[PDB]
């Protein structure tokens, strides 16, 4: 067909036999894609004594394209729930720990920090301190032991906490009255929160975060990025697949 | 009283896509309205309502002299991974997943001097032959002529046509799923100028749409980076 | 999206989720 | 005959806050009904239907002298933890949580000698310059002027008006959601006495009611004392 | 309050909670 | 609020035939259509609407010669693992389960010069003596005698006649339930031709359909090879 | 097919099994 | 009595207990 | 006989046991 291109607006052609559809679309949508427990991060808990560095859960971030990095920065408001489930890679000999209670505390935008001590559990003499913060109330504490358990993991929802009608992703302007080299795009907490781990291990296993992201929704599209380099003109780029030749 | 249960072997696991969600630990937590207008359910959505410019040599483009005539003008293995189909939308979407079966669109946008006709010919090569290499080879495939001049531009719809109801959304050594065969286009009458002294070349964009019948299916994490 | 198995109203969708208006 | 189940990995942990119960190891405890007046539901509500003296300076009210004039007569950084709204009821309440969405309130109850008059001027400016510092530079914001004399206090309703629906419970660090500005007071005349003998001084409460439309959303633990 | 799951009257109420008057 | 609930002692354990399946790890997946004619549900089916010729010496058929008489022609123990029914398809069926209960049928197709003709007899032997050997024994029995010449072929049911509702689909030492009898065809007029030179011999194909009230119960892995 | 605990049906028949047409 | 959970009569009354006439 | 909890048919009597005629 005759186009007149250049206003936009793409163009179409249609061919004999046009060929019928199944699947419906229905693996492409958006909120169903998005709502599987991504590996995504991964860090360091925490001793329970001392400072903490306050986790934030900010998965608008991307760069090691795990196929959930792009996807993320595909529209630019975002706006879903979160779910997290903390795992545990016990990094050296899985039976020095004989216990570990691990302190996942999470917190809602805005939730203050400065978590020196204040518990102390006494029994017998020695007496074990626990994070200020970190200890139970407001914001939902989960303990879960590292010994025996069959799966050194946790679990649970987190409503969206942000006080931004919607989430923007890349922020033209900047976050803070300070135009500083970093307020840039970061816009106060377009975030999920944050997570304090403190447990008596901190060191002998990390953990893997995770994300859930049910209900989400997406607006205004971008730009999908490449993810693969340019091969050789005229043809093929051939990566190794279920099918390949032999 | 207590009820009689027993935990299949497989139990206390991860499964990273369990239909169902977590423990609720925060709740009634109402959320404030959104106002932001260019919003999507769905992803093959924006595909098809948007084109994206095909990378060929490292322009989206190619070339129309009054020196041409026989040579290929622009050709590419039909294949989602195929160079020209690398930087766009619609193929830049496909690696989240594994399977698409969809006939594509492809609109060309002649940008030479307002005093330039250049006519022309497009083609598609199904699978068999090694790359047809003059239009008197390709012509006798399915093509469509197109002259220049008032129109402004074109579009071809690539079908889809093949034994497989989906097929590769990645690319790999010749197999009778990942080719769906060539396009190309050629110079059914070397281009035209005013003078050939003002203008040389006439050049034409290859815009690519996703077709109307397209559709990505599986989910599938992303390999290496390669 | 992802969550058709009959127990996942077992927490009312208040505590589940969220709302908007 | 027995049912199969799988448990999740989380499992046999904790959960601080979930929705739903425990063991009833005693019951059918019947409780004795209770009489006691003056009750609540909710905590919003308290402090909606109660003021609290903001801590002007050490004390819960400014001054006005016959000698004042340009100067600015009170001034704070309208977020819930800026001085002045420190030991309000209204703002040591919002504490427990991390948002609030509320336009407050402020009422003026002049004490002066009932043989002073005063006149007067307040003053809102939204967050911009770096703090006017004369009525005539604050003038040109939203103002509202009141002469004491047989009125005998006034009320300033400070609104809401930024970008986000919630703003921070907590300040910090300049931020575009912290501060919601300063509130202002000036001497649009300054005071007069009988004789500036028996009357040098006139004063004024500073009371802190929760506005029409204010609320605190989620609950969030004390962090350290400081 | 926080109790939005459809189990939390399997121990009926009598036995759960108390009761006023 | 929490159930209570028991697991049984076994719990934890693996069930390879567990009447339910498993976690539904991917979703959605909507599948295309088959256009594919010639599909089956079940297997008995296609034995009994087809046949497959049994093994005799090492072909699937015996010999008619001018020179026979009293001599047995064909004879193989009634059972699902005799020589005979070795090599057919509902023989080898069969191994996939334990039991069966069903009368069969055989269909003696002559394929001896057409100008051959051989006249003949069928006999069922119930489990008794130790094999008649000769059609003077073995006419006191249930048989059928048949003449080909026009005919081009024949059929007969081989029944179910035993005291078991189920038999055995595996033979073994001589068991009420194993053995069913024998099956035999004699010469009762040995073979005629144009001349004794040009047809020595005519042949008789013994094909094996499952008969109409055959079935076969109760899967079991197989042993080993033997 | 070998499945008849009524429990089968916990995940709906979508993300069960798969569909024709 | 001390028996208020709605799944004490998963075993049916016969089995859990006795009977009188 | 021996099968007084309400939980015996969560297999339906075909998988349960046998059938006669």
């Amino acid at each position: 067909v005759t186009n007149v291109g250049e206003d936009g607006e793409p163009g179409e052609t249609e061919p004999r036999h046009a060929l019928s559809p199944v699947d419906m679309h229905v693996h492409t949508d958006v909120s169903f894609l998005l709502d599987r427990f991504f590996d995504v991060e991964t860090l360091e808990l925490s001793n329970l004594t001392g400072s903490p560095a306050t986790h934030v859960l900010d998965p608008f971030g991307s760069t090691a394209q795990l196929a959930w990095a792009r996807l993320l920065n595909t529209c630019t408001y975002f706006f879903s729930d979160l779910e997290l489930s903390i795992q545990f890679k016990f990094t050296t000999t899985p039976s020095s720990v004989g216990e570990g209670f691990v302190w996942v505390k999470w917190f809602p935008v805005g939730a203050p920090t400065k978590t020196t001590d204040a518990w102390q559990l006494e029994g017998g003499g020695n007496s074990v301190r626990i994070q200020q913060l970190a200890v139970a109330g407001m914001s939902p504490t989960v303990v879960f032991k590292i010994a025996g358990s069959r799966s050194q993991a946790c679990g649970f929802s987190v409503p969206y906490t942000s006080m931004w009608r919607v989430v923007p992703v890349f922020y033209n302007g900047w976050g803070a009255p300070t135009k500083e080299k970093a307020t840039y795009n970061w816009l106060p907490g377009a975030h999920f929160g944050s997570i304090l781990l403190t447990s008596d291990a901190h060191d002998k296993g990390g953990c893997y975060l995770r994300y859930r992201f049910p209900r989400a929704n997406m607006y205004c599209p971008r730009p999908i990025p490449p993810a693969f380099t340019r091969p050789a003109d005229k043809t093929r780029h051939k990566f190794p697949t279920n099918i390949n030749k032999q | 009283a207590p009820i009689r249960v027993v935990s299949v072997p497989e139990s206390d696991s991860f499964m990273s896509s369990v239909p169902d969600n977590s423990t609720p630990l925060y709740p009634k937590v109402v959320v404030p309205p959104r106002q932001v207008p260019g919003r999507f359910t769905n992803f093959i959505d924006v595909a098809k309502q948007t084109y994206s410019f095909c990378s060929i040599s490292g322009k989206p483009y190619f070339e129309v002299t009054n020196t041409s005539g026989d040579e290929p003008l622009f050709q590419m293995d039909v294949s989602l991974s195929a160079a020209e189909l690398h930087g766009t939308y619609v193929a830049s979407l496909s690696s989240f997943f594994a399977q698409y079966r969809g006939s594509l669109n492809f609109n060309f946008i002649f940008t030479g001097a307002a005093a330039t006709k250049a006519k022309f010919l497009v083609a598609f090569v199904p699978p068999h032959s090694a790359a047809p290499k003059t239009r008197d080879e390709a012509m006798a495939c399915i093509h469509a002529v197109w002259d220049v001049g008032l129109n402004s531009a074109f579009s071809f719809n690539v079908p889809y046509s093949s034994p497989a109801d989906f097929m590769a959304v990645y690319s790999a050594e010749a197999t009778v799923v990942n080719v769906s065969g060539w396009l190309q286009v050629y110079a059914l009458t070397a281009l035209t100028s005013t003078d050939i002294a003002v203008n040389s070349k006439g050049r034409v964009l290859v815009a690519v749409s996703a077709g109307p019948d397209f559709s990505l299916r599986h989910p599938v994490d992303l390999p290496d980076k390669q | 999206g992802n969550s058709g198995s009959i127990v996942q109203n077992f927490y009312m969708q208040q505590y589940q989720n969220s709302i908007d208006a």
